RNA sequence: CAUUGGUGAGCAGCGAAGGAUUUGGUGGAUUACUAGCUAAUAGCAAUCUAUUUCAAAGAAUUCAAACUUGGGGGAAUGCCUUGUUGA
RNA sequence: AUCUGUUUGGUGGAACCUGAUUAGAGGAAACUCAAAGAGUGCUAUGGUAU
RNA sequence: UGACGGAGCCAGCGAGUCUAACCUUGGCCGAGAGGUCUUGGUAAAAACUCCGUCGUAACGAGGAAUUCCUAGUAAGCGCAAGUCAUCAGCUUGCGUUGAUUACGUCCCUGCCCUUCACAC
């Protein structure tokens, strides 16, 4: 096991490095294809590259979701573990339960004295696809980190204006159908990356008449999360909040499991640069 | 692939999603669930026989799954791996539980007692360890490394004694009685151990052919030269016919192709062993073929509770005096087949129900074995059926209480 | 073949594909190898395979997989409605 | 282009690629006669001219 | 290659041949189809031989040294000892290459780090 | 050279290293006699191997055990496991294998933790 | 204080005209023991060869014969096949 | 000095990077056995042969 | 299932020439700036084992309702770090001691799914 994971990751890192190099050659093959179809003369560098023209003959017959999810996207449903920080207060335990109910295939595991390297290794054995850890401050959730196994990525979020369902009187019980997912206003390449991470947490192929909808709405990089149950009426659709409400803002994203503090950082939040407030990345 | 023998059809075929090779297999007693393990996946796939769908993929091993087996009674699944652990899965039931048991070394083979209460595992250290499933604690251990006979190959540069090539048992199996284990590996020995006392009953040499590579512990010094072993010199050139001279061997192959592909001599090894459900015999697959060892000749004299008064001569008068029960019991005490046969056929049909009820409980397993061995090839179909009817009616309750003592006989 | 033998047959399985076979009804003995013994005598096609009760040949008649046949003249109006609804459900699931 | 198979497809692609190259690629580097020894090449030319 | 570019048969077989070679380890990458003609070489197959793979895995200092250990019966792939220095190790089998349990080599490794446990041996 | 074997026992973070050599029945833990191991309530725990197989076997060997890490209880379990493993290893290497088998049988009959490490690895459910 | 580090100086104990370490060479084994040579239904073993030659038998239109080549592209002059010119 | 801590020389050679090499790199013996390279010495003298 | 004192002894995380008070009383030097000293006040591993001594206005373990929890889990104990968001009215890690009770049931309450052999 441990050897294979190390070997596989090294093979992946090598593959990515080659692909970045191979990007230039891929563009060159596109120019050759366009010229042959349209008839325009080739550029000088291509016209003089005898090797590429020969290699093009074989490569003529060459033809999305992120790579880590590509293997199992839509094939195996995800398996999720939702845990918390050591000695969690009561409110975080209730919040952790709500996150467990949000995701259909989530399981709530108690973190009393579990060591973080031991935690991931136990989860990797049991086939867990994703791990969620929650932090709190005086019984108010503050952070949420999502780690995708076997080799990342790890996305860390900060939760604001959290309003739990336990704060509602006579709320009732949730419905646990495969919910419909709404991802609105995710445009940048990072935004697509964030959407892919959050999308694969849910089971594939919700029923067309499923009456539960989860929406992640990006509004100035503060991703709003809402949960609703709808009824299609004769002159429109009416919806009702099920909760919880919270706004989650990405502040880190690393290529590795949350245990590995050495994982290469794909993106971080730079708060002190001069033009920080000007642009919104998501 | 599932085969139906009554019509010789591949009535169902299962396949994993991730394109995984399968090396071990185990089938539920109910014939409704099939599970297979791999050397490439670390997971035990499970399918439903009736529908063919993949029920689930059991995970938890950190090494490839080397073997599997279902309990005939309890229906638990016991799996072992090169992870140096054994896991008991309660897949049936509302709730799923896994109970891992650690071992000293890698596990290569596993056998389940017909009771379903214990499991024996052969490790790479050369140890057959028996564990109790319900308690998940060890109940015995058998050393095998000294027992195993392994031969130096012509190509090795190291002695057989220092050789660690095969000093473990890659397959094992219980006797249906539950008291004996027969083991074999990539070696020149089939060892039969007795579980309760942890002793080697007998050892069998698989082959005595020097054409096979692993037969001999000590090689002739004359073959060694400055050039090397004379056997390692390839003499294909001398062969008169072209098809003999041509060499088609791939440089690095070891298994999965024709002998010509190897370029090296076949190696003596026992791929698998099993006991006979119906007779006191066991079959061992090897390179030469399936060697079947049986006790059918039974030339041995193995009297049981014999005394001075019991004699082959003395038995005959008990027939002449019409004391059939005393004749029959005395026949078993000598345990002579020819005498038991003589008494068996001389008893009149009128007295069979009388005698059958009065046979001592100790000798009931023996007679049932005899009738089973005798009836298959004997011409007295009705007479045996009268006997079988008499015994089962008289001692049906006793047989049910002791199932595994009477399993092969029944 | 050459690559598999070279790698000691530690290869990776090929993509699964679906193909059609034609099974010809024959006595099971013929499928066996040649020696003075046979181990089964049944036919190579199961009874369902020989004849499966299907749709009624006559339009008025309604025939079900259980073998029950009802001609529409027999059926009461409630029965006619009930069977029509059952046909609607059976079509919908397919 | 879809139907053509065999040597014709290999020769067709090379002819198309050379034509596009001649416009911009320098004459020396775009086209290079395959190396053949002296005595052979005069033999091929003499017969071909014949 | 000579088959027409858009042909489904061409794309299918070429992809199969790329995956098979990559799994064996002959091909480092599966991206470009030209690799079948450019990057298929005898040296590529040789580098997957057991002596070289140990050297890359640092189980030996040099290829010649690693060959000697195979002939000495110190090296196992899985539970099977191997004395043939031409064993072609696939990518998945490369994880199971290890010293024999009682090898003097294995004792030196643990002794050098003061981690030798004589119960195991 | 003097015949000697080395073994390890581990319980949580407590690790014990036991050297067993030919000698005169000198058992020590951290440079002190085994009788002084604390806490006294669990002292017999450390004695469990010595009493199971009999002191006669130890009369011919010296055992030196160095313990580090963990708390009191984990250190006690590390010490007992190290002593048992070291004794079995010494009987394997420099005495008959039959005695090795008898020792293993006795220890596994009493408590298999004396030989196999007890690792309470987490299991998600 | 501990060395399960090296090099030494000496006891206890073991202990019959000495004890220990390394090493060259040959012999017997490492598969189950019916004898040597030749022109072999017998001679020889000191060989003959001064009878060792004749006789008889013995020749597929198979008059076929690379099952034997690393991949791609060619091959002037060669070689194979087919046709053709003139004797 | 249970003072101070820079420098010189010796011991040792983690990471990164660069260069060369690669059936890893060496060492010792000779009246040993080979395959080659350079220079040097020798009247090295039939222009048509007693 | 106390308090006081003494003794014995056991962890794992953590290494930026970087790590950390305030307000006063006065002497002397100095053109000044300031330098040095003097002076009072304020603020700022544990568990565990053994031994010895004493001794059993508000509040004495917290109602009704309601929430959470299945193994190195609940609970108890301390030590570190503060890692671009949050956090010091605190947050996150680290080790130590470590249980009881269930691991069945769909009876109640919710949520969900259904209407290629042999045998059925
Ligand atoms: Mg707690
Ligand atoms: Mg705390
Ligand atoms: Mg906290
Ligand atoms: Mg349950
Ligand atoms: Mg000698």
């Amino acid at each position: 096991m441990l050897r294979r994971q190390a070997r596989e990751r090294r093979e992946y890192l090598y593959r990515k490095a080659q692909e970045l190099q191979d990007s230039q050659l891929q563009q060159k093959r596109q120019i050759i294809k366009q010229a042959l179809a349209q008839g325009k003369p080739l550029p000088k560098e291509l016209a003089e590259d005898e090797s590429l023209q020969k290699d093009f003959r074989y490569d003529q017959s060459l033809k999305q979701v992120d790579d880590e999810y590509a293997a199992t996207s839509g094939i195996m449903d995800p398996r999720i573990i939702v845990t918390t920080s050591r000695d969690p207060s009561t409110r975080l335990s209730q919040f952790a339960k709500e996150i467990k109910l949000l995701f259909p295939n989530a399981v709530r595991l108690n973190r009393g004295n579990y060591v973080m390297p031991n935690l991931v290794d136990a989860c990797k054995k049991s086939g867990t696809t994703d791990l969620v850890v929650l932090h709190e401050h005086r019984g108010v959730p503050t952070s949420l980190t999502i780690s995708h196994f076997p080799h990342g990525p790890t996305a860390q979020f900060s939760l604001h204006n959290v309003v739990m369902r336990h704060d509602i009187i006579n709320a009732g019980n949730q419905s646990e159908v495969n919910p419909h997912l709404i991802f609105d206003n995710f445009t940048t390449a990072l935004g697509k990356r964030v959407v892919c991470i959050l999308k694969h947490l849910f089971n594939a192929g919700p029923k067309k008449d499923s009456e539960r909808v989860i929406t992640f709405a990006n509004r100035g990089d503060f991703i709003s999360v809402r949960q609703h149950v709808y009824v299609r009426t004769r002159e429109g659709v009416e919806i009702a909040e099920v909760g919880p409400r919270f706004e989650m803002r990405l502040f880190e994203l690393r290529l590795g499991t949350l245990e590995n503090k050495d994982a290469d950082v794909e993106w971080q939040l730079r708060r002190f640069i001069r033009t920080a407030n000007k642009k919104d990345y998501l | 692939r599932a085969w139906d023998l009554i019509r010789y059809r591949n009535f169902r075929t299962f396949t994993g999603t991730e394109r995984i090779q399968f090396n071990c297999l185990a089938v539920d007693p109910s014939g409704e669930v099939v599970c297979a393990g791999s050397l490439d996946n670390f997971d035990i796939h499970v399918w439903s026989v009736q529908t063919g769908q993949l029920l689930d993929a059991l995970s938890g091993h950190e090494g490839p799954v080397s073997c599997l087996s279902f309990s005939q009674e309890n229906s638990v699944l016991a799996s072992a791996s090169w992870d140096k652990t054994i896991r008991i899965w309660s897949i049936f039931g509302r709730s799923q539980q896994v109970e891992p048991i650690e071992v000293y070394s890698d596990v290569l083979a596993l056998s389940m007692r017909p009771d379903g209460k214990e499991v024996a595992v052969s490790t790479l250290k050369g140890q057959i360890s028996i564990f109790n499933i319900e308690d998940a604690k060890q109940v015995g251990n058998i050393d095998c490394r000294k027992d195993i006979i392994s031969g130096r190959f012509n190509q090795d540069r190291f002695t057989a004694k220092n050789s660690e090539r095969s000093k473990f048992f890659t397959t094992i199996h219980y006797s249906f009685d539950g008291m004996a284990i027969v083991a074999g590996g990539n070696n020149n020995s089939i060892c039969l151990y007795d579980v309760p006392n942890e002793v080697l009953l007998k050892r069998f040499i698989v082959s005595r052919n020097m054409a096979l590579n692993g037969t001999l512990e000590f090689l002739n010094s004359k073959k060694m030269t400055e050039a090397g072993s004379l056997d390692l010199i390839d003499d294909a050139g001398e062969n008169s016919d072209l098809e003999d001279r041509i060499d088609n061997s791939l440089p690095g192959s070891q298994r999965g192709g024709d002998l010509s592909t190897r370029k090296m001599r076949p190696e003596v090894r026992v791929t698998s062993v099993q006991f006979s459900p119906t007779a006191n015999a066991f079959a061992a697959a090897s390179t030469e073929g399936l060697l079947i060892y049986s006790t059918n000749d039974t030339i041995l004299f193995d009297p049981f509770d014999l005394d001075v008064d019991v004699t082959p001569h003395s038995t005959v008068e008990a027939l002449r005096e019409k004391q059939f029960l005393n004749a029959l019991v005395m026949a078993f005490r000598l345990n002579e087949e020819y005498l038991i046969n003589k008494v068996y056929e001389a008893i009149p049909i009128k007295e069979i129900p009388l005698v059958a009820s009065n046979i001592p409980a100790i000798y009931l397993p023996r007679i049932l074995k005899f009738i089973g061995d005798f009836a298959i090839e004997s011409q007295h179909i009705e007479f045996n059926l009268i006997w079988i009817k008499a015994l089962l009616s008289a001692s049906g309750g006793y047989i049910n209480e002791h199932k595994y003592l009477f399993s092969t006989a029944m | 073949y050459k690559l598999d033998v070279l790698s000691s047959v530690h290869f990776v399985p090929k993509p699964a594909s679906t193909s059609l076979e034609i099974r010809v009804e024959t006595p099971t003995i013929s499928m066996e190898d040649a020696q003075p013994l046979y181990m089964s005598n049944a036919s190579s096609l199961a009874p369902q395979e020989i004849y499966n009760v299907g749709k009624a040949e006559k339009d008025g008649e309604i025939r079900l997989k259980n073998g029950v046949a009802m001609s529409k003249e027999e059926l009461t109006r409630e029965d006619k409605n009930r069977l029509r609804r059952a046909l609607k459900r059976k079509r919908s699931k397919a | 282009d879809d139907q053509v198979i065999g040597k014709a497809r290999s020769r067709t692609l090379e002819m198309r690629l050379n034509r596009l190259s001649r416009v911009n690629g320098h004459q020396d580097k775009i086209n290079k006669l395959e190396k053949v020894p002296m005595h052979i090449r005069r033999g091929m030319i003499d017969k071909h001219v014949k | 290659s000579l088959l027409p570019p858009t042909d489904p048969f061409r794309r299918k077989h070429e992809q199969l041949l790329l995956d098979k070679l990559y799994a064996m380890g002959v091909l480092t990458t599966k991206s470009k189809i030209s690799d079948l003609e450019n990057k298929v070489t005898v040296s590529a197959i040789c580098r997957r031989r057991l002596p070289v793979i140990m050297h890359r895995l640092k189980m030996a200092e040099t290829i010649q040294d690693a060959v000697k250990f195979i002939e000495q019966g110190h090296v196992r792939v899985g539970p099977n000892l191997i004395n043939d220095p031409a064993y072609l190790v696939t990518r998945n089998m490369e994880d199971y290459v290890t010293w024999v349990d009682n090898s003097k080599i294995k004792k030196t490794l643990l002794r050098y780090r003061n981690q030798i446990d004589d119960f195991d041996f | 050279a003097v015949p000697s074997v080395q073994t390890f026992g581990k319980k949580k973070s407590a690790t014990a290293v036991a050297h067993v050599k030919a000698g005169k029945g000198l058992i020590k833990v951290n440079g002190s006699p085994i009788t002084l191991v604390e806490p006294e309530i669990l002292r017999f725990k450390v004695y469990e191997p010595l009493l199971l197989v009999g002191l006669d076997k130890f009369s011919n060997i010296d055992i030196r055990v160095r313990v580090t890490g963990g708390g009191h209880v984990s250190q006690v379990y590390a010490i007992r496991q190290a002593i048992a493993k070291g004794l079995v290893a010494y009987h394997q290497k420099y005495v008959d294998e039959q005695s090795k088998n008898e020792l293993k049988k006795a220890f596994t009959s009493y408590d298999r933790t004396l030989l196999i490490a007890d690792s309470r690895r987490p299991e998600p459910k």
